[PDB]
């Protein structure tokens, strides 16, 4: 809260927490179907976890999936946007329109890093190609952010599709610059 | 209007030129002349926490505020010609706070149009230098950070720290 | 003129703030400034004497009112400036003290075992008293309605169930809920993160 | 083509937007016109204006950016428009005999703020070529003024018509063109003989100066660097060696740069030059407020004491020497006498004393406070370096003379330190300058007499480490008698141990060492670097130094007192009393003491801003010389 | 052209695909350099060897021909990772860890090969201009033309492109681009000179971002190419060797002008402030002065005080006060007086050691020399000019001649040197 800044900005670890508080799909390697000890969770619905059958698709929260993959009882399926084809489509869309941001999920960087670190085996494409494509996208997004920073004023800004980490790393500069501009304008009234 | 702000307290203690409009005895320690009483039409440099109030109470007030040296036509022309290269630290270490103060006391639309542009054009260079995280395997940064106002150093430090934490978390293995 | 000394005090505060701002780990407050503060006290006392003297000299009716108003305003303004400087310095030092008091898991700080971050003699006596009642306030907060939640716990989110830790200082056997840890120096543990948060916070363990 | 005409139209609009330039054009035009109509004359203003870059910045940002960044494509269009406006203003006809051939086109000069274009001869690199820049420095060398041909006119027989040929050079114009061989045409197109008609052709004066960096701003362990500037037309002979100048012009490349028929070499690069547009000297003009203050402060009775004490407020004591320095600043009146003689009006002072007696810290103060001052050290100087040196002019090819320290300080002061440590061969030359005030050069076919009218203040040490009172004065000073006779005032200063003096002087020194410049925090090192921001806009009571400079200038240039009889009566009685006494003075008294009294009286009369020498001036001169010779104080 | 394209492609793939752990270091360095307007790139040779040995072998045998291809690969990658164009051709700076070759071991066997060597800078020349983009026009047909030049050693065409003369072409100086060239002189390390031989000197050329980086007296390490240029010495078919600098490592952090700015990363600043807080720092600093000398504690404390130095003040009236300390040691033989002078030389960032017997006033303050070519007079620095902002250690001070010793009086206190010789009248700074 108070120590180490934290007054008005989130740390990267808290952003990671928020990201891991989101659902994901898995392929269980165990069967916990009730016969013809139970999970009984208090913050997430446990219906899927209680009723599990092997070699079938279910969805749970992300951190439970990581805890299961720590053991040998899970296999997380990466989202469909984590593919070379779908990344090359977004790169082209990014190139063609130099005044809007492409539509990527608000956790693409954090999810990509977490999945590359933990579930390296589950990817179908080679991981180095995807890692290069992520950097290729990030550089162009940085160029567009740098160009858009010139239009700062006292009224309001619109950043339609900027990601969570990109917003977090830029908030202290943007807010303070516009605050100072607003004070300068208000003083002259 | 921050009572406990340290930087506001420091910036509020700067000396501004002013002229006495009355003739009054008993003063003189303002001039460092204890026994000598002050005369009429005398030009002295008084601190801002005193000159601001002495120019309000009288009607004609006791003291008239004179145009400052830091808001001359030369400084405005230098600001307009090249904002980035200008050394605001040499002009005054608290340029912006005194600028908004001067705009508040005397409504000046011209100064509000120049200070805003100066800040907007210097923000780009501030961001460029703050985003440059070194990689282990320049003279520009050292030269530029010696021309920064007291207020701009805080923004530079905040932006730099945020960028370093983001980079650290991204590449933690 | 009169307030020119107090500015120096404010300057000192700025330096302390930098040590607070550029602090990878917790730091200690520098020495108190009782001599400068006493100098402002002396000069504000002299200003009070001057205001009194102006009061009598006006109320015998030897001087014009418009003349006396100016020095009255000057003395009032100088006293206000000195008060502002002293209060700003005091509030900054108070904020740092509150931060340290919160960052030691409550406790009585200097009376009991401390993390050796601060020497006793740096703080003023009134500051030492203030710290004691603030610690008591933290203590009777922690026993409020929020007993289950540890209001003085760690503020970094939990994201690793099992961690590797290394012992820094030697100790004896310590019982924990459902088990025992034997703190032989230069030994490594692989255990759940929740059990060793307390011991890492107190410097008996390393890494995470 | 189209861009040229568009830019001409833009500048034409700029000219009638601001009416000041149009009024200055008319003022110059009417002055030149009505000057030529004065047949009974009692001289000619050049065709050049100074425009502010600032106003152009509000008017048209694009044109201002073009001038600052790409001068070679925006200055020539502006000059044509200015010439057109000037031609339009001149309604009166001028059917002159030969002015029809030479138009003398109007040119431009700039002022205002240059932003990042204000540099020095060291921070100027290949990134600034073909840009408008301003450089600050000190002039070291200048070339001789030569005429250069710009257009030639020839007359053809059997036809009676004239034909003209134009010439251009790399330094003449801002745009590269096909070169010209500078050979006069001899044959007409039809083969008729052509005769050159001087008096209708056009020639322009050409000069080249060298500007060096200020040595005080050089980095550690490095020597100052210099650059070359070319001046033409009306800018010639506006600078002299030793001057501090600021030159605004275009930084330009020239030549072939070894990329040609010559052999390939890594040691060959291009040559760089500056085509100066304007020169500004870095004489303080006085307003009526300043003059009124000077006249009001003149009437105060104790003005001499205040003026003398205001000198060097960081030196404790030495009141009489500080009075003597002030009297040096306001020199005496020089008398030109028959037989081609002149009585010198300069006051020369020598200081002999013990080590660490603040002798060298007064010479440094005189260097700064005076209008013209040249510093010299005994062991690091030569005779050829003080009078003149024979050198060569590379640009034209002749052999010429280069000024030395003494002749560069004409109507100035020379401060010599460690004067006794100078070699004998060196010390003879200074003798002549102290006696005739002229230098004679008879070397290498250059027979010339050079004027050197300078005041000498010098500091030396006795033969031993410290002054001895048990030995005769001549034994203490190693200088010869002939040299010693040429100094008006010799001050022997001694450090004597006394507890009260030590307590006062130590307190003063400790107070001085605790000074903090405004805008600096405690413990903050002084940043004597300016961060490359050379300039922001390119063009008991004590008195402040600039006011003293104004006072000295006004006194030197506005009052010339004359001697009176009642002052002579005091001077003669003082001289007769001093001559006939048994007191042992540190220097002999001779018939040249009377001239010293006269000069000191004249100087004190100038201090009072009066046109006559009074009795009080004689009394002050007598007291000063009695203190100097006797120490009776 | 069918091999240069593949070479450029290989270099671009090296720049874009090299990764260690989880970060593209060479891709990030380019973007960070572009932001602060640094148009250059530094590459470590070990990474290049690890990536692909064929690429390293291509560079190691044909440097002058291959290096420009890497130069254009860098600026092709930059325009892709920076722009969706006022970007000049970038610069390549190389780092090597190979064995160092002495200057006197360089011979005809090492021509056109990249070498690594160390020496002492003795002189630095002034900056000169070299053309990169030349705009050209013909004297008769008058049409525009352009030429592009790289500084890795060209002339205007000896013909006409579309009668015109033999080689008719002139340079349009406006709209032409130039860069910065500097010449430096090297010398051997004093301890590596062979027996009975005087030290030898060598010539080096630096460009663009490697100019104004060293000062005379500095000990440096140089990575460059050993080449020859025909010029001008009655020998037949002989050439003069020189070195084109590619990388410079300098011990002193100071640049040419000594910006008086911090060149310390936070990781070193934290160490320095931690050191400053030691309660017994004075004893630690004293014990570090000549640990092989017994006793003499007060002299070592005085040496520490001299090394740190005092403060300097400027006053409103123009007065200047000295802030440096001078020390004299007058003592008996065998008391380690001369073993402290040579230690102070080593420890000080800038220091000169001289002997009073072999000295002169011109050599100590400044000299005046005549240029053989220009035939004018110029000033050359001396012992007190080189040792500016540092320390000069004068041994055998009692044996100095009385004429030479008196020349130091002004420099000791007024910290200036006045020269009034041969039409040159200047005052030079000297704070030592
Ligand atoms: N009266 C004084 N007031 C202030 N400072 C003084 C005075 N006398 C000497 N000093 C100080 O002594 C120091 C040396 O003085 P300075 O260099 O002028 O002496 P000097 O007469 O030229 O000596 P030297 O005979 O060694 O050439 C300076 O720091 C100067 O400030
Ligand atoms: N206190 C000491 N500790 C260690 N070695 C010493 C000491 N005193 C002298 N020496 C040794 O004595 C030798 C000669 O000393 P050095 O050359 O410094 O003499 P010096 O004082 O310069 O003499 P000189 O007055 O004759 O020039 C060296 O080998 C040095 O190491
Ligand atoms: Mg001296
Ligand atoms: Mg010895
Ligand atoms: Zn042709």
């Amino acid at each position: 809260s108070l120590p180490a800044h934290l007054q008005q900005t989130f740390s990267p670890e808290e952003i990671q927490f928020i990201v891991e508080n989101e659902p994901i799909k898995i392929f269980p390697r165990i069967t916990t179907r009730q016969k013809i000890t139970r999970w009984q969770l208090i913050t997430t619905d446990d219906k899927a976890l209680n009723n599990m059958v092997a070699m079938r698709s279910t969805e749970v929260v992300l951190w439970i999936a990581l805890l299961l993959k720590q053991q040998s009882k899970c296999s997380i399926v990466a989202p469909q946007w984590l593919t070379t084809k779908e990344l090359d489509r977004k790169i082209q869309y990014e190139k063609t329109h130099p005044d809007r941001f492409s539509e990527l999920p608000w956790n693409w960087l954090v999810l990509a890093r977490i999945l590359f670190n933990k579930a390296k085996d589950d990817f179908h494409d080679p991981i180095h190609e995807l890692r290069g494509k992520i950097q290729d996208l990030r550089e162009i997004r940085q160029i567009k952010v740098l160009k858009g920073l010139k239009y700062l004023n006292e009224s309001h800004l619109q950043l339609d599709n900027l990601s969570l980490l990109e917003i977090n790393e830029l908030r202290p500069f943007i807010t303070e610059i516009m605050d100072k501009l607003r004070e300068i304008h208000t003083a002259s009234l | 209007m921050g009572y406990y702000d340290i930087d506001d307290v420091l910036a509020d203690g700067t000396e501004f030129p002013c002229k006495f409009q009355y003739d009054i005895p008993g003063l003189g320690y303002l001039e460092n002349n204890p026994g000598r009483p002050i005369t009429k039409n005398t030009k002295l440099s008084l601190p801002l926490w005193l000159a601001r109030i002495l120019a309000i109470v009288g009607p004609v007030p006791f003291v008239e505020l004179l145009p400052p040296d830091m808001f001359s036509t030369k400084v405005m022309n230098a600001i307009k010609t090249d904002p980035v290269a200008l050394d605001l630290h040499s002009i005054n270490s608290h340029f912006f706070s005194l600028a908004i103060k001067w705009i508040m006391l005397f409504s000046e639309k011209e100064l509000a149009n120049v200070v805003s542009e100066l800040l907007l054009q210097r923000a780009q260079e501030l961001n460029h230098h703050a985003s440059s995280l070194s990689i282990d395997l320049n003279i520009a940064t050292s030269t530029f950070l010696l021309k920064l106002e007291e207020m701009e150093k805080e923004i530079y430090k905040k932006s730099h720290e945020s960028y370093k934490d983001t980079k650290r978390w991204m590449f933690k293995k | 003129m009169y307030g020119d000394l107090g500015n120096k005090l404010v300057l000192e505060a700025k330096r302390t703030k930098q040590l607070y701002a550029r602090s990878n780990q917790d730091v200690n407050l520098p020495m108190y400034h009782e001599d400068i503060i006493r100098n402002i006290l002396k000069e504000v006392s002299n200003l009070r004497k001057n205001t009194e003297y102006l009061k009598e000299q006006q109320q015998l009716g030897m001087l014009d009112d418009k003349v006396a108003k100016c020095q009255y305003f000057v003395t009032l303004l100088c006293m206000e400036r000195n008060k502002r400087c002293l209060l700003a310095y005091q509030r900054l030092r108070t904020d740092i003290l509150d931060s340290m008091a919160w960052n030691n898991n409550g406790l009585d700080l200097m009376s009991s075992i401390t993390f050796s971050q601060q020497d006793t003699n740096n703080l003023s006596h009134q500051e030492q008293e203030y710290l004691k009642e603030y610690c008591d306030l933290i203590t009777d907060l922690k026993s409020g309605d929020l007993v289950d939640i540890d209001l003085s716990g760690s503020l970094v989110p939990p994201s690793d169930v099992f961690i590797d830790v290394r012992v820094l200082k030697d100790a004896g056997e310590i019982q924990t809920e459902y088990g025992v840890f034997n703190l032989i120096k230069d030994s490594q543990f692989f255990v759940r993160q929740s059990d060793v948060e307390r011991l890492i916070q107190q410097g008996y363990l390393q890494k995470i | 083509d189209a861009v040229f005409g568009d830019r001409v139209r833009r500048f034409q609009e700029f000219l009638d937007t601001f009416t000041s330039y149009r009024d200055s054009v008319r003022s110059i035009q009417v002055y030149n016109s009505n000057n030529a109509a004065n047949y009974n004359d009692d001289n000619i203003l050049p065709h050049r204006i100074i425009i502010s870059l600032d106003d152009l910045r509000e008017f048209d940002r694009s044109f201002w950016s073009g001038i600052l960044v790409e001068p070679a494509y925006f200055i020539p269009p502006a000059e044509k428009a200015l010439t057109d406006l000037a031609d339009s203003m001149d309604d009166v006809p001028h059917p002159n005999a030969s002015a029809v051939s030479s138009r003398h086109p109007w040119k431009l000069s700039f002022k205002g703020s240059f932003g990042a274009h204000a540099l020095s001869p060291r921070t100027l690199t290949a990134q600034h070529l073909n840009k408008l820049v301003s450089v600050e420095g000190i002039v070291t060398k200048t070339s001789l003024v030569r005429p250069k041909l710009i257009r030639s006119v020839h007359y053809a027989a059997k036809t009676g018509r004239f034909h003209y040929r134009d010439y251009t050079d790399a330094t003449t114009t801002l745009t590269t063109r096909i070169p010209t061989p500078a050979i006069y045409p001899t044959e007409d197109t039809e083969g008729n003989k052509l005769t050159t008609e001087y008096g209708y052709s056009t020639f322009i004066d050409h000069q080249r100066i060298t500007v060096q960096e200020m040595p005080e701003m050089a980095p550690a362990g490095q020597l100052p660097r210099s650059i070359d500037v070319i001046l033409d037309d009306d800018l010639v002979d506006k600078t002299k060696p030793g001057d501090r100048v600021n030159v605004v012009g275009v930084f330009k490349s020239l030549g072939a740069g070894g990329m040609n028929q010559s052999n390939s070499n890594t040691l060959i690069g291009f040559k760089t030059l500056i085509l100066g547009n304007t020169v500004y000297p870095l004489r303080q003009m006085l307003t009526d407020f300043d003059i009124r203050n000077i006249n009001k402060l003149s009437k105060k009775k104790d003005i001499f004491d205040i003026l003398s004490q205001s000198l060097a407020p960081s030196i404790y004591g030495h009141d009489h020497i500080k009075k003597a320095i002030l009297l040096m600043l306001m020199g005496g009146v020089e008398k030109n006498l028959e037989n081609g003689s002149h009585l010198r009006g300069d006051i020369n002072i020598l200081m002999v004393g013990d080590p660490s007696t603040a002798k060298s810290q007064l010479l440094r103060f005189v260097l700064n406070t005076a209008s013209l001052a040249i510093a010299t050290t005994g062991r690091g100087s030569s005779g050829v370096g003080l009078t003149a040196a024979v050198t060569t002019d590379r640009e034209t090819g002749e052999r010429r003379l280069e000024a030395g320290a003494m002749v560069l300080a004409d109507r100035g002061v020379v401060c010599i330190d460690e004067f006794d440590k100078m070699t004998d061969v060196d010390r003879v030359a200074i003798h002549e300058v102290m006696e005739q005030q002229t230098v004679t050069i008879a070397k290498a076919g250059i027979h010339t007499t050079l004027n050197a009218r300078c005041s000498v203040i010098a500091a030396a040490n006795p033969v031993f480490g410290q002054y001895d009172v048990n030995r005769d004065p001549h034994q203490n000073i190693a200088l010869p008698d002939s040299l010693l006779s040429r100094f008006d005032l010799l001050f022997v200063v001694t450090d004597d141990i006394n507890e009260i003096r030590d307590r006062s002087i130590s307190e003063h020194v400790l107070r001085t060492h605790r000074y903090l410049p405004p805008g600096y925090l405690e413990g903050e090192p002084v940043r004597e670097r300016l961060n490359l921001s050379l300039a922001v806009g390119e063009d008991p009571k004590l008195v402040t130094i600039p006011f003293l400079r104004k006072y000295v200038q006004y006194a030197k240039e506005r009052v010339i007192p004359q001697l009176t009889q009642e002052a002579i009566n005091v001077i003669v009685k003082n001289y007769t009393d001093l001559r006939n006494d048994d007191n042992t003075k540190k220097s002999p008294i001779t018939a040249r003491t009377l001239e010293t009294l006269i000069r000191l009286a004249t100087a004190h009369a100038k201090v009072r801003l009066s046109k006559t020498v009074n009795k009080v001036d004689a009394k002050v001169a007598a007291n000063l010389l009695r203190f100097a010779l006797l120490g009776e104080d | 052209d069918d091999d240069n394209t593949e070479i450029i492609k290989s270099f671009k793939n090296f720049i874009l695909e090299f990764r260690l752990d989880s970060q593209f270091i060479y891709r990030d360095q380019l973007r960070n350099n572009i932001l602060v307007k640094n148009y250059s790139l530094t590459v470590n040779m070990e990474h290049l060897i690890g990536y692909n040995e064929d690429i390293y072998k291509k560079l190691s045998d044909e440097p002058s021909d291959i290096i420009p291809l890497f130069e254009t690969a860098i600026t092709q990658v930059a325009k892709r990772i920076s722009i969706l164009n006022s970007l000049p051709t970038f610069q390549l700076i190389l780092n090597s860890n190979a064995n160092q070759i002495p200057l006197r071991d360089l011979d005809s066997e090492h021509v056109s090969k990249i070498v690594r060597l160390s020496g002492i800078i003795i002189s630095t020349s002034v900056l000169s201009s070299r053309a990169t983009y030349l705009s050209i026009m013909c004297r008769n047909c008058r049409h525009t033309t352009s030429i592009t030049i790289n500084n890795f050693n060209v002339s205007l065409p000896r013909s006409c492109l579309s009668n015109c003369g033999p080689d008719p072409y002139i340079i349009i100086h406006e709209s032409s681009k130039f860069i910065d060239q500097q010449f430096l002189k090297l010398q051997e390390i004093p301890e590596l000179v062979p027996v009975g031989e005087m030290p030898r000197n060598l010539t080096m050329t630096c460009d663009r971002y490697l100019t104004n980086k060293v000062i005379p007296g500095t000990r440096v390490t140089i990575v460059g190419i050993y080449s020859i240029y025909n010029s001008k010495g009655s020998g037949v078919a002989i050439r003069t060797p020189y070195i084109k600098i590619l990388g410079i490592q300098s011990d002193v952090e100071t640049s040419s002008i000594w910006n008086s700015v911090t060149m310390f990363t936070e990781e070193e600043e934290e160490e320095f402030l931690q050191l400053s807080r030691n309660p017994k720092l004075y004893e630690i600093l004293t014990n570090s002065i000549a640990p092989s000398i017994f006793g003499n504690e007060d002299i070592k404390k005085a040496i520490v005080c001299l090394l740190m130095g005092g403060s300097k003040k400027i006053l409103p009236d123009g007065m200047r006060l000295r802030g440096d300390i001078n020390v004299l040691l007058l003592g008996d033989p065998g008391t380690a007086k001369s073993q402290l002078l040579k230690f102070v030389e080593k420890v000080s960032p800038i220091a000169v050691y001289t002997s009073g017997k072999g000295s002169s006033a011109a050599g100590l303050t400044a000299s005046v020399q005549r240029d053989p070519m220009t035939r004018e007079f110029y000033l050359e620095g001396g012992a007190m000019v080189l040792a500016d902002g540092g320390v000069v250690c004068i041994d055998e001070f009692d044996k100095m001649r009385d004429e030479d010793r008196v020349a130091i009086h002004e420099a000791m206190e007024q910290q200036t040197i006045s020269i009034a010789k041969a039409g040159i009248t200047t005052v030079l700074n000297s704070r030592t």
